[PDB]
């Protein structure tokens, strides 16, 4: 069917202007509308019929819709401002969402995190179960990546990792788990979380010998 | 003023079908069209069709195969959507949205409801397994493995709230939840103060309290 294609990613400091753009066949001949998502929460229209403003939205959304391509402006950004944008059209009958932007507003100075990792509790153990729990707390941008070692070898079986979630703070904070068997936990000298953030990135170390 | 509010959260196995509603109010029913938006975990928002409350005619879209049918019901000002042949890629979120006017005219959606899950599985309903995770500062609880969502987790009672951040629930791909809470606390309090965490899993009537030593 039709396609909305839109950039996956827009990142900005508050004050300054963001653009999303949104590109279609037609484009021209069609009313372009645009909505905000912000986390967890229900879509609100924020621009519709191209550059129309509803009531109550912030005067600093602004649209166009020109060659084939509708634009979202959001002049002086602000951390609010946060959210996944859509673009939205129509095209035979059929309502159309585009593939949709995050856009980041870093409205904190960035904090490293506070990485914290817990051995499997002897209570698990005895169960016949061992899951290593990797803490990460107190990181701005919300943007991490997880890597576990056994040894020095990358894991690439048994782990999960959480989306960042903002803290009371502001900061963020996630989750990973390392899901093993008590053999294999016991088996090895050491297991590491490595936590990148920013190119930089923080490692704990938990043993079965400790 | 207008508001959508759509039913309650459903869990279903592959092959199903589920019925959800939307409940309108604030308006004339019967003079707008009711939209259904679904949004995979981490997806974009998908449309699924409309119907016009008045006169009933629908719109669906072709990407789902005929597997969907919208019908409303005027005196009850609710609209509803029914999925058949449910399958995993059908988890998400399901949105309904009221249009501009019938969706006929400027075809954009002027009010949102607030969303409902349908979750999509073959698991079983499964009570968690709750460990400590001890401190040595921070400590917490390990809810491993149970299903549906959700747990809720509380310490000390509900005492204990600051410094307590409840993380979001991973799926695994044994298609069971986990999730962990954690307290960062004064290492003064650790050995005289006292640390249960409270773990609630509602479809399996598991209430666990775990208390959390050094």
């Amino acid at each position: 069917s039709y396609e909305l294609t839109q950039p996956p990613s827009v990142s900005v400091s508050p004050g300054q202007t963001a653009s999303i753009t949104c590109s279609g066949d037609r484009l021209d001949d069609k009313y372009a509308s645009w909505y905000q998502q912000k986390a967890g929460q229900s879509p609100v229209l924020v621009i519709y019929q191209d550059n129309k403003r509803p009531s109550g939205i912030p005067e600093r959304f602004s649209g166009s819709n020109s060659g084939n391509t509708a634009t979202l402006t959001i002049s002086g950004t602000q951390a609010m401002d946060e959210a996944d944008y859509y673009c939205q059209a129509w095209d035979s009958d059929t309502y159309v969402f585009g593939t949709g932007t995050k856009v980041t507003v870093l409205g904190q100075p960035k904090a490293a995190p506070s990485v914290t990792l817990f051995p499997p509790s002897s209570e698990e153990l005895q169960a016949n179960k061992a899951t290593l729990v990797c803490l990460i707390s107190d990181f701005y941008p919300g943007a991490v990546t997880v890597a576990w070692k056994a040894d020095s070898s990358p894991v690439k079986a048994g782990v999960e990792t959480t989306t960042p979630s903002k803290q009371s703070n502001n900061k963020y904070a996630a989750s990973s788990y390392l899901s093993l068997t008590p053999e294999q936990w016991k088996s090895h000298k050491s297991y590491s979380c490595q936590v990148t953030h920013e190119g930089s990135t923080v490692e704990k170390t938990v043993a079965p010998t400790e | 003023q207008v508001q959508l509010v759509e039913s309650g959260a459903e869990v279903k196995k592959p092959g199903a079908s589920v019925k959800v509603s939307c409940k309108a109010s604030g308006y004339t029913f019967t003079n707008y069209a009711i939209h259904w938006v679904r949004q995979a975990p981490g997806q974009r928002l998908e449309w699924m069709g409309w119907i016009n409350a008045g006169r009933g005619n629908t719109k669906y879209s072709q990407k789902f195969q005929g597997r969907v049918t919208i019908t409303r019901d005027t005196s009850a000002s609710t609209a509803y959507m029914e999925l058949s042949s449910l399958r995993s890629e059908d988890a998400a979120v399901y949105f309904c949205a009221r249009d501009e006017s019938t969706g006929d005219y400027y075809y954009y959606m002027d009010v949102w409801g607030k969303g409902t899950t349908v979750t999509v599985s073959s698991a079983s309903t499964k009570g968690p397994s709750v460990f400590p995770l001890a401190p040595s500062a921070a400590l917490g609880c390990l809810v491993k493995d149970y299903f549906p969502e959700p747990v809720t987790v509380s310490w000390n009672s509900g005492a204990l709230t600051s410094g307590v951040h409840t993380f979001p629930a991973v799926l695994q791909s044994s298609g069971l939840y986990s999730l962990s809470s954690v307290v960062t606390v004064p290492s003064s309090s650790l050995g005289t103060q006292t640390y249960i965490c409270n773990v609630n899993h509602k479809p399996s009537n598991t209430k666990v309290d775990k208390k959390v030593e050094p």
